[PDB]
């Protein structure tokens, strides 16, 4: 997660880091792929029958 | 909240996710020393 990770329970912080916006939002989707992804790999393998 | 978060108004079928949920505060406390020592203020001012 962005804010608790980097502006942990700091409203302010929360506030300036806004400012940037997107670019944890874009972490977000790379990690999700990647988790989608670890799925897939599983299912690919075992899942052939 | 997932309209605001995908950031438009139709969403297809499946798991989303958003925003944490973190508990706020219910109330502010403060603490500090005990405190034992007192300056000998008593015994200046009873000074005979
Ligand atoms: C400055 C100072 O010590 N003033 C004293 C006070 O502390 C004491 O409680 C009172 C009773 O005797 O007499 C006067």
């Amino acid at each position: 997660d962005c804010t608790m990770y980097i502006c942990g329970d700091s409203t302010e912080c929360s506030n300036l880091l806004l400012q940037y916006g997107s670019f944890c939002t874009q972490l977000k989707r790379a990690l999700t792929g990647i988790a989608v992804e670890q799925d897939k790999n599983t299912q690919e393998v075992f899942a052939q029958v | 909240e997932t309209k605001c978060t995908l950031k438009s108004f139709t969403v297809e079928k499946g798991i989303y996710q958003t925003s944490n949920f973190r508990v706020q505060p219910t109330e502010s406390i403060v603490r500090f020393p005990n405190i034992t020592n007192l300056c000998p203020f008593d015994e200046v001012f009873n000074a005979t």
